[PDB]
């Protein structure tokens, strides 16, 4: 009988598995037509629904991020069992600069053994972009033995995961106050699982990845280099690399840090040896981030006379323009899960957009940024994840806006107040929008008329009117000039990005200044618009989810409904739902104008190889300087031109990115079906074909009905992302591979 | 011969494809060392290439200008291996997935949860259609005959 | 090739038909809407009850069945210039060796005899193509709009 | 205005009233069902055409029907 | 602080009536509350009505008619809708007989019914120039 | 007709025109659809009842 | 030889809307029906679900192979 869990809430039974729909009320009767089943799919996850019970919803919500974790731990496992089993790593180790990592062999059936490529150090399979050869290097891995024991303990922690989301459903479920412990929970994921898992991480670098990574590129094979343990058992092994440890931990407590400055550095720049950053600075900074993320955790109030109460912060920040301020803002965001699904969802997503910049711009591990396809598929992958999350954080809100809100308990505070001058905002928006839009694409249209009228010297370009970024050349001149005046104790510039040297691994550019002209100026504010649009179309959701001139009631009408009618002129979409689709569409657009400015911007100005003179030869050759500005240059010198690859792969061992960019055409204009058409002419033309299966005796039971409007409508969005990413991705991956 | 085209074992295009996909194949096998499993792929690669433009060169097979096997499905039983055969063979097999998810449908209509057994299949009942649809050809020329097989007003039709 | 080809034109012609036939004769009536004759040829719908109504006009048959007349179009176009490009240039054998597959109606006409039509205007100059290149953006922009 | 027009198919369960946005729907006194009340149109200028009266409506092919017609600033529901 | 007393103690919002409701058309919904509780505006966000007479203007009769659907979850019934032409032209339109369009009241008559159902609609061709 | 009497539709604009449903009560009152027949195929809408006239159902043999 | 092939698909599928015209608004039933029996064309809204059907099942088979073929060339 704690206080804090229930015992036993739910057996363990195997009945409502033969019984789909149960969670449902109106699913739980059975089919009687196709609907049923596309909505037992659409509702599974929608704890709301199914139970009026906070406590049931938070103890479901729990258990799936258990069984979550769990899929996440079997996926690192296989990857770590392939990287062990299938994998070229032992040969790469020798020879990263020369050997492709692969770690996924295929099998000889129906002549599919051509993607087994080329890959270097013996080995045939698929050349593997996600730079986990990278990782295991940097975590000082040197051998497949310990890829397989990381690969089992994966396996372990996904069982565990298993079962202990089994556990806190059917065993002990806890209660809705230990969910609500919202100050227990910031502190202990402030301080127990970030700070302290930067301080173990700091650890393992310390003692681990520290010496082993010295050693690998002193030239020391993996082979003859001790085994991990012997790094802590033998004092002596990495005092030699660093002649620090010989004080042991006598300086820590003695407040004598200064004497760890062999292994705790503070450089900056890139290794040279490596590419990547000084792992004595990933040390130091992990260290750091520990101590900062430990400090920061004991902040909130939850079970002595000590810390903050969030509800007294968010309470006296009040103001002259905000009315009652965040008063009530800790009932909603401790009483409603789409709400902190909202803003986690968002924030999550900007933060891997931000670990996708700070990727690329300071290469971590040892020899990724010489991978090419490696750094191309890490920025790509990250921005996608990124931007698919700030649409679902923008879905969540508008769906708490429509069923977790509640006007009486949010009188004059900060979301009245917004949703009582939405129109002012959305307007602003819309011409912030059209002003963005008009400008950046505009000016590109003015080059593309003006360079096809044979008038060169009136477009947006350099040799023409120019657009110099001078903020940003400004800010990149702030930074290459901060080590030795603003940050003293620096020895390199944080990123050469900004300025600095050419950084070259094996003849093979890892980092140099990326310069800034009149072709960045157009794609930034590119950016800015489609970024803006999307903001535009997603908070226009969200502020009019509850209701509007047109629809004064749409709150009734739920998150999910396809219209209100064709009244009005016509009702379609006003739904918040159909804005996360639009805003799913918008956000396509702008990822797929981000990542293509980063493909060609990167292969441009950026990659290459260097000459032993020290003359720079890029991939590309800097056409995207005088050749970006134009719609046409983005249409032959960049989709065109490095299209080449992809289409010439047949026969080849990339021959399957020839083959999955068709399919993802075919995805693409696939999804166009649904996207254009409607429901009333295939529910029509399933009558005459249910019309034929009735004269033949063999016209199911479950009566076929077209997919409903709103169905429609995700299908259509669906395909279309899924074929607009995969073209893009076999593009990216065969181009960046063949070159 | 059948539209200009002429036998595989007699076309020159067909074995200069044939040596150029060999001597690519080991090429790529020079790269390789000692009897190494890459080698040991590659070089089944080459004995799979070989045994199959043998199989094609000896099977009938009419190649064009371009060297590769044109399939002549007039109806000739002389190229009756080409689709004519297949052709019975996928008949078949489509017939016995049609017979038995049809008379699955008409068997669990007759039940009082037509609708719940569609979900959830009677997997007795299904092994005991499934395995029955060998007489699909038979079994539905037996239903036509005694007007089992066609509804005849009880469907539905529209207003027009 | 020409077999393929032929056989693609047969479906887009067939599929065409069937919008426009289904239009055609659900035009009085169906069991979604057995009055649609009283609201004419085109209206926009009868509304989101009984399961949604969306595009259930005849107009809206023909709406559809456009973009199938301008894919099968497309599709006898494609094969006509493909066909007559590779015979005026001689290497007929691209056409038959290619045609047979997907990719290679990419790689082949589309990409390969892309290249003049782009190079309209460059950097560098531009040629009396220059109006073709300008005009295929406009059609793709248009085409996107469409989108919208 | 929109046009919407009552049939004898009505069972007078008053769902289509108790639906309407712009309250255009009645319910009358009538002999030809059990309820003994059929519903009205009384008020079609107010009518948006939204047809939430016939998704309410559980006869067979329905018993109120909405014919879309000419546009008023009442029947677009402009706000403006 | 606002115009009348019976307002409900709304801090106006930008969603409300425009120049529209000043030279075609106004509506205005009225009603009685015990309580003074706090609802959610058809046009922006939370009022707060008042202990007795309460009096709220609105650009369509579809949000006054919103707000009175909202009424009704609290309790509230006798709210009554107006439509106001750009002069003081005030016509009651919501209660017109004073029972809801739900309940039958005598001396309403049918507008709008066929005595037929819809299978006896005539065929359009023959609806041709009239 | 009476009440469990298998009836087929004879309204064209039905969902179950052609179809044969059970009749679940005949009314004796002076109303114009007193035939209230009950189908296993929902229509569009999801019911599976619908009130039918004297002339508008035939009883199956 | 693209001019005229594009026109020709315009004019078919103007046809085609036309005919639908035709049967929304100029179609009598009556004038095609004598004593209950209905003529050429009033017979094509009987087994209108008929052909329906065949023509989908046409396209459908025609877009089947001839993908899986293309495809299987791929
Ligand atoms: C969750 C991530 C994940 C993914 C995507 C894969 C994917 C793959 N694994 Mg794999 N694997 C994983 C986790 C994963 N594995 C884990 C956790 C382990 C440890 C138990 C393994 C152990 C493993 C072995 C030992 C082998 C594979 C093989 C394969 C490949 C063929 C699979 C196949 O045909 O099975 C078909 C499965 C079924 C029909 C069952 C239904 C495929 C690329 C095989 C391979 O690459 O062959 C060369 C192979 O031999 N895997
Ligand atoms: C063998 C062990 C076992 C058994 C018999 C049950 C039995 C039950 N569970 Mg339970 N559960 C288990 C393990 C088990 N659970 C574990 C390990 C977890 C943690 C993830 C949970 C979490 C959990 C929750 C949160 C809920 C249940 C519920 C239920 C009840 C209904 C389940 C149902 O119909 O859905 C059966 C569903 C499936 C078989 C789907 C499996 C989904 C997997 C995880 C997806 C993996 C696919 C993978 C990602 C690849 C995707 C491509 C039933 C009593 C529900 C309940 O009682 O409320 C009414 C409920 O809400 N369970
Ligand atoms: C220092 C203590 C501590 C630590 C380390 C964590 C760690 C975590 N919590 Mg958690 N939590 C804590 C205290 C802690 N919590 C307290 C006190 C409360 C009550 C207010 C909660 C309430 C809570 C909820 C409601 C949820 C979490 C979730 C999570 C996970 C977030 C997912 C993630 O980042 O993946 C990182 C993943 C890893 C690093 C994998 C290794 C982590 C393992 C499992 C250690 C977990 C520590 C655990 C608390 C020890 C208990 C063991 C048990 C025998 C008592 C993460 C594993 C979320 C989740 O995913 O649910 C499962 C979630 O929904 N926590
Ligand atoms: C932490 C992430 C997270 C979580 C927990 C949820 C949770 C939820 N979302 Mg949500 N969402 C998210 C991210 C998330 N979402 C993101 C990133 C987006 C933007 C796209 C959305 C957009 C969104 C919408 C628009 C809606 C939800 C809804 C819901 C609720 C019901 C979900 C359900 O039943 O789906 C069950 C799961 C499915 C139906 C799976 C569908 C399969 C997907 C679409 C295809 C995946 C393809 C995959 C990549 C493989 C393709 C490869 C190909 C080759 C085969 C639930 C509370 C719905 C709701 O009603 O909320 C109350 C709703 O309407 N969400
Ligand atoms: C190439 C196709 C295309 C184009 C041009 C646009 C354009 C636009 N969309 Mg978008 N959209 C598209 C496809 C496209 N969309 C698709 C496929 C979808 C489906 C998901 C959407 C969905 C969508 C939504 C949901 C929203 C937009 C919005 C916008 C507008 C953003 C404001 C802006 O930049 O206006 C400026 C106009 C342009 C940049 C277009 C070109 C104008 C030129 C360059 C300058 C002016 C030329 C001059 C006037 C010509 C005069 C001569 C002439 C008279 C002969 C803009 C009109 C948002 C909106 O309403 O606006 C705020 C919005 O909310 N769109
Ligand atoms: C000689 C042939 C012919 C004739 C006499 C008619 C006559 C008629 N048709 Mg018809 N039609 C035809 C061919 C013909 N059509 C073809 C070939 C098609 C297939 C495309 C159609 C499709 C069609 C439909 C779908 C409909 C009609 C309708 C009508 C009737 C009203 C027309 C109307 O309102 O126009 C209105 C005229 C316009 C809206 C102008 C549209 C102009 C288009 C958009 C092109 C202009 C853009 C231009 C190319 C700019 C270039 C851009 C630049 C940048 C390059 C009328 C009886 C309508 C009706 O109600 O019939 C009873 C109706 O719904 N027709
Ligand atoms: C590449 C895009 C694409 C594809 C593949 C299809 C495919 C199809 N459409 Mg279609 N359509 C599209 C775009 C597309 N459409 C667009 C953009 C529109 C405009 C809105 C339409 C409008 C439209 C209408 C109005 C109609 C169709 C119909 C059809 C079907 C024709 C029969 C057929 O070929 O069966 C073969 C099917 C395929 C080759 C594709 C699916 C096969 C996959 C690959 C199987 C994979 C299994 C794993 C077929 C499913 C007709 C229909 O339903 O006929 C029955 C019909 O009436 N479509
Ligand atoms: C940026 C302007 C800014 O944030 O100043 C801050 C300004 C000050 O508001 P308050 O003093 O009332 O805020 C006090 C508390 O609400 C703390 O949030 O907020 C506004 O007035 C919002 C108007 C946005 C207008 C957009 C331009
Ligand atoms: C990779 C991976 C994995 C593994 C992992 C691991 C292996 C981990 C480890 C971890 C660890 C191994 C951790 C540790 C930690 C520790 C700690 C965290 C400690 C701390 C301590 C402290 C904090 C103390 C303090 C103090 C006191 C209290 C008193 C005296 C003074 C002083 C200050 C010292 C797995 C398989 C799962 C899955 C896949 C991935
Ligand atoms: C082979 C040969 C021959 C023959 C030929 C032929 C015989 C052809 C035919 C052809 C044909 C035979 C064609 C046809 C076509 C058709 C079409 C193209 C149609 C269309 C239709 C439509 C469009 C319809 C419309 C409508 C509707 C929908 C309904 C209402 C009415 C109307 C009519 C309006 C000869 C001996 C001479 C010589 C050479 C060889
Ligand atoms: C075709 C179409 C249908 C009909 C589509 C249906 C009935 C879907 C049928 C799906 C089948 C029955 C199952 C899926 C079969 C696939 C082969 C499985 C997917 C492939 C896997 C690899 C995932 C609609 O209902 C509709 C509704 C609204 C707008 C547009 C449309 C629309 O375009
Ligand atoms: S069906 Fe399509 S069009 Fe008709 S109302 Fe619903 S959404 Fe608007
Ligand atoms: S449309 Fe249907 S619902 Fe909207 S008002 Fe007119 S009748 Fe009432």
């Amino acid at each position: 009988k704690s206080t804090i869990v229930d015992f036993n809430p739910v057996e363990t039974s195997f009945e409502k598995w033969a019984k789909p729909g149960q969670f449902s009320r109106t699913l739980a009767k059975g089919p009687k037509t196709t609907t049923w089943i596309w909505n037992l799919h659409a509702d599974a996850h929608d704890f709301d629904i199914q139970t009026n019970s906070l406590q049931e919803v938070s103890r479901k919500i729990f258990s799936a991020h258990f069984g979550q974790l769990a899929v996440i731990f079997l996926w690192l496992s296989g990857m770590h069992f392939h990287g062990a089993y299938f994998s070229n790593y032992s040969a790469w180790l020798t020879n990263p600069t020369s050997t492709k990592p692969s770690a996924q062999i295929v099998w000889p059936i129906v002549g599919q053994e051509v993607l087994n490529a080329d890959v270097g150090g013996n080995f045939q399979g698929i050349q593997i972009t996600s730079g986990f050869f990278q990782l295991w290097r940097a975590e000082g891995i040197t051998s497949e033995v310990e890829l397989y024991w990381t690969a089992v303990g994966g396996l372990v922690a996904s069982f565990l995961m298993l079962f202990a989301g089994w556990f806190h459903y059917h065993k002990a479920a806890p209660k809705l106050e230990w969910f609500q412990n919202v100050e227990s929970m910031l502190n202990h994921h402030l301080a127990g699982l970030l700070g302290l898992g930067s301080l173990s991480w700091a650890g393992h670098q310390i003692h681990i990845a520290l010496p082993i990574n010295k050693l690998l590129d002193l030239g020391v094979s993996p082979e003859e280099i001790p085994l991990p343990y012997e790094f802590i058992l033998n004092r002596d092994l990495i005092a030699q690399l660093y002649p620090s440890f010989n004080k042991g931990l006598t300086p820590f407590f003695t407040l004598n840090w200064g004497e760890y400055s062999d292994f705790l550095t503070f450089k900056g720049g890139l290794n040279p040896v490596t590419g990547g950053l000084w792992l004595t600075d990933t040390a130091h900074h992990h260290l750091a981030i520990a101590v900062l993320f430990i400090v920061a955790g004991h902040m909130y109030k939850t079970n002595w006379f000590l810390g903050h109460s969030i509800k007294t912060i968010l309470e006296a920040h009040k103001g002259p323009f905000t009315g009652e301020g965040h008063k009530g803002l800790y009932e909603v965001l401790t009483t409603s899960w789409h709400a902190q699904l909202a803003i986690n969802l968002a924030l999550f997503g900007s933060l891997s957009i931000i670990v996708a910049h700070h990727m690329y711009a300071m290469p971590p591990y040892p020899y990724i940024a010489i991978d090419y396809p490696t750094q191309l598929s890490l920025f790509t992958h990250h921005v996608w994840i990124g931007g698919f999350c700030i649409v679902g954080g923008a879905a969540h809100g508008a769906i708490f806006f429509v069923r977790d809100y509640n006007a009486a308990n949010n009188y004059n505070n900060l979301i009245d107040r917004v949703i009582r001058h939405r129109d002012a905002i959305i307007s602003h928006l819309n011409w912030v929008c059209i002003f963005l839009g008009c400008h950046s694409f505009g000016l590109y249209v003015h080059n593309d008329t003006m360079r096809a009228l044979g008038r060169s010297q009136d477009l947006f370009s350099d040799n023409a009117i120019a657009l110099k970024p001078i903020f940003a050349q400004f800010i990149q001149n702030l930074h290459t000039l901060a080590p030795g005046s603003t940050a003293p104790n620096a020895l390199t510039t944080v990123s050469y990005a900004f300025g600095g040297d050419v950084i070259s691994v094996g003849s093979k550019i890892a980092m140099m200044p990326i310069s800034l002209g009149t072709a960045d100026f157009l794609v930034h504010h590119i950016h800015a618009f489609t970024i803006h649009v999307t903001v535009l179309i997603l908070l226009k959701g969200v502020l009019y989810s509850r209701n509007s001139r047109l629809i004064p009631d749409k709150a009734n009408l739920g998150f999910r409904f396809p219209c209100d009618g064709p009244g009005r002129g016509g009702t379609c979409q006003v739904s918040a739902w159909d804005h996360v689709f639009l805003g799913l569409f918008w956000m396509y657009n702008s990822i797929s104008i981000v990542i293509f400015h980063f493909s060609w911007k990167m292969q441009s100005d950026v990659w290459g190889t260097v000459s032993p003179t020290g003359a720079v030869s890029h991939i590309t050759g800097g056409n995207f300087a005088q050749s970006s500005i134009t719609i046409n240059g983005w249409l032959r010198d960049f989709l065109w031109s490095q299209a080449a690859q992809v289409v010439q792969s047949y026969g080849s061992s990339l021959s399957a990115y020839g083959l999955i960019f068709l399919g993802a055409h075919f995805i693409w204009a696939f999804s166009l079906m649904f996207l254009f058409s409607g429901r009333g002419y295939w529910q029509e033309l399933i009558e005459s074909i249910v019309w034929a299966h009735n004269k033949l005796k063999v016209a199911p039971s479950i009566q076929p009905r077209a997919l409903s409007i709103t169905q429609g409508r995700a299908v259509g969005v669906a395909h279309y992302l899924l074929g607009g990413i995969g073209t893009t991705w076999a593009f990216f991956l065969a181009r960046i591979i063949s070159v | 011969d059948i539209g200009g085209l002429n036998p595989c074992k007699d076309s020159e295009v067909f074995q200069k494809r044939l040596a150029k996909t060999v001597k690519k194949l080991e090429n790529r096998l020079k790269k390789y060392e000692e009897g190494t499993p890459p080698q040991i792929a590659i070089q089944q690669q080459i004995t799979q290439t070989k045994q199959r433009f043998t199989r094609y060169a000896d099977s009938n097979l009419l190649c064009g200008n371009d060297g590769l096997p044109h399939l002549i499905t007039d109806g000739r039983w002389s190229h009756g291996s080409e689709f004519l055969l297949p052709s019975i063979l996928f008949l078949y097999i489509s017939g016995w997935i049609g017979w038995v998810g049809r008379k699955y449908i008409r068997t669990v209509g007759q039940t009082s949860n037509p609708t719940e057994k569609e979900i959830i299949i009677d997997v007795p009942l299904a092994i005991s259609i499934m395995t029955s649809g060998f007489l699909w050809p038979f079994a539905a020329w037996q239903e036509f005959l005694s007007g089992d097989l066609i509804a005849s007003d009880e469907t539905i039709t529209t207003s027009p | 090739g020409d077999f393929l080809v032929h056989h693609a034109i047969a479906l887009g012609l067939h599929t065409t038909t069937l919008i426009l036939v289904k239009g055609a004769l659900d035009a009085r009536g169906s069991k979604l809407m057995p009055d649609k004759k009283d609201f004419g040829y085109s209206f926009p719908c009868d509304g989101p009850g009984r399961g949604g109504t969306c595009d259930i006009s005849a107009w809206d048959a023909f709406y559809l069945a456009m973009f199938w007349m301008l894919n099968t179009i497309g599709w006898v176009t494609f094969y006509w210039h493909w066909k007559h490009l590779t015979l005026w240039q001689g290497n007929q054998v691209q056409f038959n060796e290619s045609s047979n597959y997907i990719m290679g109606w990419l790689r082949d006409y589309l990409w390969l005899n892309s290249s003049p039509l782009i190079n309209g205007y460059n950097p560098f100059g531009m040629n009396s193509l220059s109006v073709w290149a300008w005009m295929f953006l406009f059609g793709h922009l248009v085409w996107a709009t469409g989108f919208m | 205005s929109h046009t919407v027009k009552i049939y004898d198919t009505c069972i007078g369960c008053t769902q289509c009233v108790r639906a309407c946005p712009t309250d255009v729907l009645e319910m009358v006194p009538w002999d030809g069902c059990k309820a003994g009340q059929i519903a009205s149109a009384p008020r079609t200028e107010d009518c948006v055409g939204c047809k939430r009266c016939e998704t309410a409506c559980p006869t067979d092919f329905l018993s109120v029907r909405v014919y879309l017609g000419g546009e008023t600033t009442r029947s677009l529901g402009l706000a403006y | 602080k606002l115009k009348q007393s019976d307002f409900p103690k709304f801090e106006g919002s930008t969603g409300g009536w425009l120049s529209a409701a000043k030279n075609e058309e106004k509506y205005v919904i009225i009603w009685t509350s015990k309580d003074a509780s706090l609802f959610e505006m058809p046009t922006g966000g939370t009022a707060k009505m008042n202990a007795g007479n309460n009096v709220a203007y609105f650009a369509r009769k579809e949000q006054c008619l919103a707000l009175g659907s909202q009424l009704r979850g609290f309790k509230i019934t006798n709210y009554k809708i107006f439509r106001i032409y750009p002069p003081l032209d005030i016509t009651l339109l919501h209660p017109f007989d004073g029972v809801f369009p739900e309940k039958v009241n005598q001396g309403r008559s049918p507008v709008g019914k066929r005595d037929a159902s819809i299978g006896g609609n005539p065929n359009p061709a023959s609806l041709k120039f009239q | 007709i009476q009440k469990g009497s298998t009836v087929r539709i004879l309204r064209k604009e039905s969902y179950w025109y052609n179809e044969s449903g059970t009749v679940v009560v005949v009314d004796q009152s002076k109303v114009r659809y007193p035939v209230l027949v009950r189908f296993t195929k929902v229509n569009y809408a999801g019911t599976n009842t619908n009130n039918f006239g004297l002339n508008e159902v035939e009883e199956v043999v | 030889y693209t001019h005229h092939q594009y026109i020709a698909g315009f004019l078919m599928v103007g046809a085609f809307a036309h005919g639908a015209i035709f049967f929304v608004r100029d179609y009598d039933p009556a004038v095609n029906t004598r004593n209950g029996e209905k003529n050429v064309l009033a017979r094509m809204l009987e087994h209108k679900e008929a052909i329906i059907s065949h023509l989908s099942w046409v396209s459908l088979f025609l877009g089947f192979h001839t993908l899986g073929i293309y495809v299987h060339n791929d």
